[PDB]
């Protein structure tokens, strides 16, 4: 007989991983998170003295 | 210590007795089946044959099995095996698992 | 018809460890020749480099008239 | 291993609620710590 | 029936009983007091308030990881159960004084736990240097009741090592020489020599620094002629053989899960993993001063330091080869207790490695007092101690409880849990080579996003360990009752049946000489 | 100072900080192999249906498993002890800097000639200029002289602290009646931070250090100025 | 029924109630210290005092009266107090070693000298020699009761016990008169600190030992031993030797050595 | 001869990293020597070696301690 | 004697699984909940 | 090394009887003379404030917090020197 | 010199003590302190294990120095064998109140 | 003295099920109970104490 | 058929790839038409049915190996259930940056950081790799 993993195992999987996707790109990109990622290639430096 | 065809013909000799116990039987294959070899057509042969002396056709039939589940994925190895035990199935009447359906999942 | 021929049989776990201790110590060289020169010898060089001409007075004024030092103005 | 069927089988509504009510019991004492933290602090 | 039963015990398995319970309490403790770490780095800034309140959080952190969950659960709670039953004993050779040591747990805690409340706790680090933990930085009672919370957890580990001593020298079948006993037992009986030698010397120098605090001693103060580094010298001695007290029952637990799961009756090359074990356990108390390379320590000394730590890799590293061969040829079982020993494996292994970078003085200079430590640590404690005991508990709970976890959920849980503190740790490597120090409520912006990614990995752990909890529940609510377990010829602590009756071994196994 | 996402050693001010680099590079590949070798032979271990489970006898392979790691420590131990060895040999400073440990802030003397001292305290986030880094300012650096052997002699007047300078290679502990020492050089002038690097109380994480190197005659009026 | 020799003890409150006094005797030392309160402090000593008297009695009753010890649990018992005594000695190691690292590298503070400016140490051929020869000789004394016991002279076990406690009893009261005259005290820098700790855990062990050895005389007494069994009496005569090889490491170390 | 003093040469008898007992070495020695000089009625500026080594190597809290202390009939050190 | 077997060798009742439930949230949720209280205290004084 | 007395062939309680009251007791017995001769009060040596002598970081937990254990008040000074 | 006064085991053990020492005087091992001797260990020539139930564990050290124990209940009636090496066991319950 | 130990040996192998910390009869619950509490009595003093000493004192 | 807890003390039947011949037939009640089966056994096993050697190899064995042996789909409910609740994981940091969290220090506002870099590049922090070593100190930008 099927089991619970035949039977629910694909959608367990492809809601889990669209899930959790879902939830960390918010989590890193829309809430105000600071990452300091490296000035090199990304910041103009000005003028501080 | 031995040859490989040493080791092979005390094998033989354990299943070849003839008033071996069916205690016997299963102390052999389950000993053999722990060593890094698939066992040669003639070993599987004396064993099968003191199946019948045991009247246990089932333990024939799951001997077939193990040959096939030692050669792990070298799957050229089971069919030249029951190749070379045809006449012995044959005169036995051992039908192999695929005769059965047993290796369906 | 034919027979099949009679194949190897004893043996293959061993045979197969022989084969693949031999492949894992064959990365570790390669490995070993990338990581060296991707990450070690690169850092001797960039070194070796940076101090070849390396002025530190010249380097000092460029910084003092940056305005960095408390020193040097 | 091989064992006997539960002999007080735990359903999938079951185990929903013994999973969030064991998520809750750590999480809503923690969180109503830090939730007021500052009340704590400017206090 | 229910005082007489569990608090006047003198039963090996209800007492391991007691000590998993107790373990486990203190497990949650640890974990939440590790989360309140990580929130105050997980951004830059200041959450909770300065290095006080933060450091009371870490220093507590540490003891009930150790103290309280580790030894409980590796030594009082797998020992007590399994190695009378491993050597066909009764029970232990002290019974009663055996449900001592458990009892003097939960006030050793009780202690700890006031010295958070009273005054502004003991801030000092689990090390509990002076002169910060003395009477003028740290005036009043926290740093004495944690001083007093470690004697009587002393005493608990003394007393529990004279006993697992005894009865494996003295309780086995007169037939079974020590070298026809499971490697679980080994461990214990090593791990026992080492608290039985190494806690003394700590109760020693925590008793001059409650004399230097409360007596007017001047052990480690230089106005009387003291040093604070003897009070370091003393610590360490027993530092030291403490990581591998912690450690060396997980090797006995990996032993056999990885045997039991790869389907073979015994471990590969037996008498070099008895070997390696005591050689661990001997040059662990010649390398203590690893931990005091930057104090100005003279040259050859830390020459002499640097050679002996390293040299512990030769043993050590025999047990990881042999484990390989163990699964080597195995029938391999893909069961949630062989990923957690797999885990364990190869997170000890990187660890372990850190610990060689950090062997050498020189180097350590540098990374000493940095996150590269608290990487090295994390990686065979969290990933060592903590996976050998998540290990051992999923193989053996059908054992001790007569009922079966839900394998899949455990599957869940253990990958979870590898993802969890593999996020944490590893970034705490980069921290430590670029500089961040230990001890630190709050680091320079740069350090922002390693911390970052670090603290979003311990909230994944957070989860694992509620799912944990979950799951244990699950299976004490579903009541699925084991019936047969597999290869008990060599496993005879499965031989009475789960949970064996309270009573086993009252006619003592048949050995015979030959 | 450390950098946004940096994984490894701040870059090297000073000739020993260079060799701790090259050395903790050698030791850094062998560990990798290591891991991988491991990981790999596990892989390796757990990827097959053949089976050998009778016993198996370890005496050979358990030479290997020794021999093998004890040359590997020995590979290591050498260049560890070469350098723990040549930074130890004398190298006769032109300067002595004492500095003290308190809880929070270090002070400093420099007292060859004249009687020269002053305390040096983080710079409050409130209070740095635009530009300055937050925890690492202080307000008053240690000035020293580029290119040149200084001995800094290192103690506390209350609990343990530790003085370090991470791109200097310097890391000495400040402990109270005793006077540790240690020797700095750097290549190159400009500023270099350190943190203190032992539990101290409230406000650990908040007593940096700055080293302003600068060519010698700079340093020698600033001396005089802070008088 | 059994068919092992080992004893399963039966349901015991002791350990519980000793777990407590451990708890009431360090909350009791802790309000001593911070809360100027004695109470805490003298009901955990009580309640300590009372769980070794009723542990320590439920074994002899369990031993001379209902006969659980086998030679297999002697033989434990025996590993058992040969492991506990070596943990005392390790805790005595450490105070050793905070000694001679003191003494060895003696400090500014002390003029750089030991022993320090300003310490007179006592003359070791004076009280500390006779407290020696005290100990000594009750190592002989002791080492006659146990031979007498063997041989089945109660008289004379009893008559050489007695000699024995009462030289414990005279290096105990020796020590306290020495404490009292003594011209420095344990505030006196680390030459006092570690005088009087070390001596001081000493000296505890001491009246430990001698405890023992006179619950060992009232049993013998009571006829308790017989001339084959008497493993409490072999417990206290190794806690004694114990007690006497600590003196002389303490006497060479730090009455001599360090004078 | 020896003004170009820059700092306190590296010593034989102190070798390693703890300079606890250089400082105090050379300060006894200083205070040693001036006592001898102002005693024999000589010239203290024979001490001067010893006195520019102690003020380079030794804290000025360390030195000051003493100081006070030879003042209040203290210092345990013998000079 | 004492009961013997599944469920009855361990000082908690299994007998029912949401009385169960309950006693092991308030057991664990015990133990984790009380660093951050020990935490709120600590700020509160001062 | 043997140390000079010279015995055994049988055993026990006899000889360690012997032992305890011919060498041990009189061992005792001469040192309790020897201490009893060089016994009773020795002169006090002058009050020095040393700082590394009667130390107090906190006050005693007995007493008026400034007087030792076993205080005597004829030898052991305090903080401000000998008592009255 | 030299009364007497002391009390002999003779006299004075009791409980399980003196069952053992009884037992030792008459060459009996009714509590398992010594390692029993293996016979030959084939069907004719069992090696014969006592019991006072009807099954009682056995560990089988195969060969000498094995580290590895082979443990298997052995119940009353026909022999067994050990699964490792064949060696033969038989169980002889009963009775321990000699 | 006599030697009464066979009188005590009778005493605690008296088939009674009593457990031997009270198997010397009514002076054993006695001393027992005075233990225990004390013991749990000293134990809530203890926490009233952590109670007390967890606060700033008025 | 039907194991029993109070049976763990005698042998008991498995399926292992590895002991292919268990201590015991799993099941050994017969009925009368399966005694009947086990004395035609005792004659020639040419005589047998196929369905008679099924018969008897499901009376001695419970699974085939092909059956014991079977892979499943549990991977996708562990990997699946895993990515859930890492993914529940971040909900919680959602909920900690909005309600614990405060603002982080203003040294991370865009024009402090603009300043602080050029006053890196102006002390030339790791010149030698790490930072300025990056800066193009001709060009007066970033390296490509
Ligand atoms: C379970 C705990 C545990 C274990 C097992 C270890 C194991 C080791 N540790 Fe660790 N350690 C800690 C817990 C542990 N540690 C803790 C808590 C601290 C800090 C305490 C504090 O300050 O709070 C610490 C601190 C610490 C320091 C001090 C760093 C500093 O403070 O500056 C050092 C330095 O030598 C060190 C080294 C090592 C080494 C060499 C090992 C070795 O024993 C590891 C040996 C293992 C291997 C090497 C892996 C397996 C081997 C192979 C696969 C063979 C091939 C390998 C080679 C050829 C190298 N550790
Ligand atoms: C006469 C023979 C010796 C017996 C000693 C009698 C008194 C107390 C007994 C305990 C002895 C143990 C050592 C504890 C430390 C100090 C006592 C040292 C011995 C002693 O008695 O030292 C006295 C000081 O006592 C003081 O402070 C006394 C303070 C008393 C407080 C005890 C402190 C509690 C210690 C906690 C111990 C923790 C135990 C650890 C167990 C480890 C777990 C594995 C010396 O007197 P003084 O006036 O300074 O100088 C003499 C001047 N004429
Ligand atoms: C000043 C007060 C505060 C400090 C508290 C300590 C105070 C004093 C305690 C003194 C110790 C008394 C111990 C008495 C033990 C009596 C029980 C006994 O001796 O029991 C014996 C077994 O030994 C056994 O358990 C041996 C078990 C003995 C171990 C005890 C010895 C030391 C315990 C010391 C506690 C140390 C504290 C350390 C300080 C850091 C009984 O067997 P037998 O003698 O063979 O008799 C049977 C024959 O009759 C049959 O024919
Ligand atoms: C380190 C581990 C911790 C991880 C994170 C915990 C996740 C939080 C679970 C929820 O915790 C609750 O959150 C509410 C907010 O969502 C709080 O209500 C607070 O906020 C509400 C909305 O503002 C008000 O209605 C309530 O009265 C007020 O208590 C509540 O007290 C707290 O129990
Ligand atoms: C049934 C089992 C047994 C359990 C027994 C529980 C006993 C409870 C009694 C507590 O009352 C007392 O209060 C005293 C004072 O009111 C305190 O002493 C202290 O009280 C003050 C605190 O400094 C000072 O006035 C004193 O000098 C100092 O000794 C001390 O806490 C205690 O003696
Ligand atoms: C009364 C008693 C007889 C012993 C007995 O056989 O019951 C005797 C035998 C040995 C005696 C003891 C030992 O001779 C040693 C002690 C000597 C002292 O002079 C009196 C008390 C002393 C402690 C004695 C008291 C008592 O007279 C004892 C105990
Ligand atoms: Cu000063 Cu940390
Ligand atoms: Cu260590
Ligand atoms: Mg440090
Ligand atoms: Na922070
Ligand atoms: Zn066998």
């Amino acid at each position: 007989a099927p089991d619970f993993h035949d039977k629910y195992g694909n959608a367990v999987l492809a809601s889990g991983a669209t899930f959790c996707v879902a939830v960390w790109v918010y989590m890193a990109t829309q809430i105000g998170i600071e990452w300091n990622p490296s000035p090199v290639g990304r910041v103009t430096p000005k003028e501080w003295r | 210590h031995e040859t490989d065809e040493e080791f092979d013909a005390r094998w033989v000799t354990y299943f070849n007795k003839p008033d071996i116990d069916a205690w016997e039987l299963r102390k052999g294959m389950n000993t053999l089946v722990g060593y890094d070899l698939v066992p040669e057509p003639k070993i599987i042969d004396a064993a099968l044959r003191a199946c019948r002396r045991l009247n246990d056709f089932a333990s024939a039939v799951r001997i077939l099995e193990v040959v096939k589940d030692k050669a792990g994925p070298h799957k050229e190895i089971y069919p030249y095996v029951i190749q070379e035990l045809r006449p012995t199935l044959n005169e036995l009447g051992i039908s192999t698992p695929e005769e059965l359906g047993l290796d369906k999942v | 018809s034919t027979a099949l021929a009679k194949p190897q049989m004893r043996g293959l776990l061993a045979r197969r460890l022989r084969f693949h201790i031999v492949g894992a110590f064959m990365v570790s060289l390669g490995f070993a020749t990338f990581y060296k020169f991707a990450v070690a010898e690169k850092r001797k060089k960039a070194y070796a480099d940076f101090y070849r001409n390396y002025d530190s007075m010249k380097d000092f004024e460029e910084m003092r008239k940056a305005g960095i030092f408390q020193s040097a103005k | 291993i091989t064992a006997k069927p539960a002999k007080t089988p735990t359903s999938p509504k079951e185990q929903a609620i013994g999973l969030s009510v064991t998520f809750l019991s750590f999480l809503l004492p923690a969180g109503w710590v830090l939730y007021h933290l500052d009340n704590y602090k400017k206090s | 029936m229910f005082i007489n039963r569990w608090l006047f015990s003198t039963n090996h398995k209800d007492i391991g009983t007691l000590y998993l319970l107790f373990g486990a309490w203190a497990g949650m403790v640890g974990t939440a007091l590790s989360l309140l770490i990580r929130a105050e780095l997980g951004q830059p800034g200041t959450l909770l308030g300065d290095d006080q309140i933060y450091n009371v959080v870490v220093t507590a952190h540490a003891f009930v990881m150790i103290f309280f969950m580790v030894m409980p659960i590796m030594i009082g709670g797998f020992g007590n159960w399994l190695v009378p039953l491993m050597i066909g004993a009764p029970d232990m050779a002290f019974p009663r004084m055996n449900n001592m040591s458990f009892w003097l747990l939960p006030p050793s805690f009780l202690l700890l736990l006031a010295s958070s409340m009273v005054e502004a706790g003991a801030g000092t680090g689990w090390t509990v240097y002076p002169p910060l933990a003395g009477n003028l930085a740290h005036a009043g009672a926290s740093v004495d009741l944690t001083i007093f919370s470690l004697h009587l957890a002393g005493v608990s580990s003394i007393l529990g090592a004279i006993n697992f001593i005894t009865t494996i020298i003295n309780m086995k079948p007169p037939a079974m020489s020590q070298y026809q006993t499971p490697l679980f037992v080994w461990s214990v009986m090593i791990t026992a020599v080492l608290l039985l030698l190494s806690l003394p010397v700590l109760a020693a120098g925590i008793t001059m620094l409650l004399t230097d605090r409360n007596l007017n001693t001047t052990f480690f103060d230089p106005a009387g002629g003291g040093d604070p580094i003897l009070y370091q010298h003393l610590f360490w001695f027993f530092g030291h053989p403490e990581v591998y007290i912690l450690i060396l029952p997980g090797f006995g637990m990996i032993s056999h899960i990885v045997t039991y799961y790869s389907g073979k009756k015994e471990p590969f090359g037996y008498m070099g993993m008895v070997w390696a074990m005591m050689s661990i356990g001997f040059l662990g108390f010649i390398v203590w001063a690893h931990h005091m390379f930057t104090v100005g320590m003279d040259v050859d000394t830390r020459a002499y330091f640097t050679s002996a730590t390293m040299i512990i890799a030769i043993p050590t590293g025999v047990k990881v080869f042999s484990w390989l061969a163990t699964l080597h040829g195995g029938n391999i079982k893909w069961s949630p207790a062989m990923m957690w020993a797999l885990g364990f494996i190869f997170l000890f292994t990187v660890g372990g490695l850190t610990g060689i970078v950090l062997a050498n003085s020189s180097l350590d200079i540098v990374l000493h007092d940095t996150y590269y430590v608290v990487a090295h640590f994390h990686y065979v404690l969290s990933m060592g101690a903590v996976f050998a005991i998540m290990g051992g508990f999923v193989h053996w709970f059908p054992l001790f409880s007569g009922y079966t976890l839900n394998d899949t959920w455990a599957k869940i849980h253990f990958a979870i849990m590898f993802v969890g503190v593999n996020m944490t740790f590893f970034p705490q490597h980069f921290l430590g080579l670029s500089g961040m120090p230990r001890r630190y409520s709050d680091y320079p912006d740069a350090y922002t996003m390693w911390n970052t990614i670090s603290s979003m990995g311990s909230f994944i752990s957070l989860t694992a360990v509620m799912l944990m909890v979950f799951i244990i529940w699950e299976a004490f609510a579903s009541k699925r009752e084991v019936l047969t377990v597999d290869l008990t010829t060599t496993n005879l602590e499965w031989l009475n049946g789960c949970p064996p009756p309270y009573h086993t071994f009252e006619e003592p196994t048949y050995v015979n000489l030959k | 100072m450390a950098y946004p996402m940096q994984l490894g050693f701040q870059d090297a001010t000073s000739p020993i900080m260079e060799e701790l680099l090259h050395f903790h590079d050698h030791t850094l590949m062998i560990v990798f192999l290591i891991s991988s070798l491991v990981l790999y032979i596990i892989s390796l271990m757990l990827t097959t249906k053949l089976t050998h489970t009778s016993t198996m006898d370890a005496q050979e392979v358990e030479t290997i498993w020794t021999i093998l790691p004890a040359i590997i420590l020995i590979l290591i131990a050498l260049p560890s002890l070469r350098i723990l060895y040549m930074m130890d040999e004398i190298n006769n400073p032109s300067l002595t800097v004492k500095t003290m440990g308190h809880q929070w802030y270090w002070s400093y003397e420099y007292t060859d000639y004249e009687d020269l001292s002053f305390d040096s305290y983080m710079i409050p986030t409130s209070e740095l200029k635009p530009g300055e880094l937050r925890l690492l300012e202080v307000d008053n650096r240690v000035v020293l002289p580029m290119e040149m052997t200084i001995r800094m002699l290192v103690s506390s007047e209350d609990v343990l602290h530790s003085w370090a300078v991470p791109s200097l290679g310097l890391k000495t502990d400040a402990i109270p009646g005793r006077l540790n020492q240690t020797t700095l050089m750097s290549s190159r002038p400009g500023l270099y931070y350190g943190q203190c690097s032992e539990i101290c109380g409230s406000n650990h994480s908040f007593m940096p250090i700055v080293l302003e190197l600068v060519p010698l005659k700079y340093f020698e009026k600033w001396s005089a100025s802070m008088l | 029924h059994q068919t092992h020799a080992y004893h399963m003890v039966n349901p015991s409150p002791w350990p519980l109630t000793g777990a407590l006094s451990a708890l009431l005797m360090t909350s009791g030392l802790t309000m001593w210290f911070h809360f100027n309160s004695m109470t805490l402090l003298m009901i955990g000593l009580t309640t300590n005092m009372l769980t070794m008297y009723q542990w320590w009695r439920d074994v002899i009753r369990e031993s001379t009266f209902q006969g659980h010890h086998t030679p297999a649990v002697q033989k434990g018992l025996r590993y058992g107090m040969i492991l506990f005594i070596i943990s005392e000695v390790l805790f005595f190691t450490g105070f050793f070693w905070a000694f001679y690292h003191s003494s060895l590298a003696p400090t500014p503070e002390l003029g750089g000298c030991w022993p320090p400016t300003g310490i007179h140490p006592l003359n070791p051929l004076e009280v500390p020699l006779l407290n020696t020869s005290v100990l000594l000789a009750s190592g002989v004394s002791i080492t006659w009761a146990h031979h007498s016991l063997m041989e089945g002279d109660r008289k004379h076990m009893l008559q050489a016990l007695f000699i024995t406690i009462t030289l414990g009893v005279y290096f105990t009261l020796l020590q306290a008169s020495e404490y009292y005259e003594a011209p420095f005290t344990i505030s006196d820098g680390v030459y006092g600190s570690t005088f009087f700790v070390a001596t001081g855990f000493h000296g505890l062990h001491v009246i430990i030992g001698s405890t023992f050895l006179i619950v060992c005389f009232f049993r013998q007494l009571k006829f308790h031993f017989t001339s084959n069994h008497h493993f409490g009496f072999e417990a206290a005569a190794w806690y004694w030797h114990f007690v006497d090889v600590v003196w002389l490491f303490l006497y060479v170390s730090i009455y001599w050595w360090g004078s | 001869k020896i003004k170009n003093y820059q700092t306190a040469p590296f010593d034989s008898r102190f070798p390693n990293q703890n300079q606890t007992r250089n400082c105090w070495q050379n300060y006894l020695d200083f205070h040693r020597c001036e006592k001898a000089m102002t005693a024999k009625g000589g010239d203290v500026s024979v001490c001067e070696w010893y006195r520019r080594v102690y003020k380079s190597l030794c804290p000025i809290s360390w030195v000051s301690t003493w100081d006070d202390r030879r003042a209040e009939g203290t210092f345990p050190g013998k000079i | 004697h004492y009961e013997e077997g599944p469920g009855k060798n361990i000082p908690f009742s299994v007998e029912n699984k949401w009385r169960l439930l309950a006693m092991m949230t308030l057991f664990f949720g015990s133990g984790f909940a009380a660093p951050f209280f020990i935490v709120r205290h600590q700020l509160l004084k001062k | 090394a043997s140390a000079a007395k010279g015995d055994h062939g049988g055993t026990g309680a006899r000889t360690w009887r012997f032992l305890t009251f011919g060498l041990a007791l009189p061992s005792v017995a001469l040192c309790t003379l020897n201490s009893w001769l060089h016994s009773g009060h020795r002169e006090r040596p002058a009050f020095i404030p040393y700082h590394h002598l009667r130390i107090r970081t906190k006050p005693f937990s007995w007493g008026d917090g400034n007087h030792t254990f076993f205080h005597n008040p004829r030898v052991n000074p305090l903080p401000t020197g000998y008592e009255k | 010199a030299s009364g007497g006064g002391v009390p002999t085991d003779e006299e004075q053990a009791t409980g399980l003590e003196r069952e053992v020492m009884l037992a030792a005087r008459k060459g009996q091992d009714p509590y398992n302190i010594l390692a029993p001797k293996a016979t030959s260990g084939t069907k004719e020539d069992p090696n014969l294990v006592p019991s006072i139930t009807n099954k009682r564990i056995v560990g089988c050290i195969c060969e000498e120095d094995n580290s590895t124990v082979i443990w298997f209940w052995l119940h009353k009636g026909e022999a067994q064998r050990c699964p490792s090496c064949g060696t033969h066991y038989k169980l002889v319950p009963h009775q321990l109140a000699h | 003295f006599e030697n009464r130990v066979a009188e005590k040996q009778k005493l605690f192998q008296e088939d009674n099920g009593l457990p031997v910390h009270l198997k010397g009869g009514a002076t054993d619950n006695i001393l027992y109970r005075v233990t225990m509490t004390l013991c749990l009595g000293g134990t809530l003093y203890s926490l009233y104490c952590l109670g007390w000493a967890s606060f700033p004192h008025k | 058929s039907v194991v029993k807890s109070e049976d763990y003390a005698l042998p008991s039947y498995v399926d292992r790839r590895d002991y292919p011949l268990p201590d015991v037939a799993h099941v050994k009640n017969l009925s009368a038409s399966q005694k009947a089966l086990k004395e035609k056994e005792k004659a020639s096993w040419s005589s047998l049915s196929i369905d008679e050697k099924v018969e008897l190899y499901r009376l001695k064995f419970k699974e085939s190996f092909a059956e014991m042996n079977r892979s499943t789909n549990e991977w996708k409910t562990v990997v699946g259930a895993a990515m859930f609740f890492i993914g529940f994981t971040a909900l919680l940091l959602i909920w900690e940056k909005h309600y614990v969290y405060g603002p982080i220090p203003h040294t991370f506002e865009e024009e402090w950081v603009a300043k602080q870099t050029k006053r890196m590049l102006d002390m030339k922090v790791a010149p030698i790799q790490g930072f300025s070593a990056k800066w193009d100190y001709d060009k007066n930008e970033w390296k490509k």
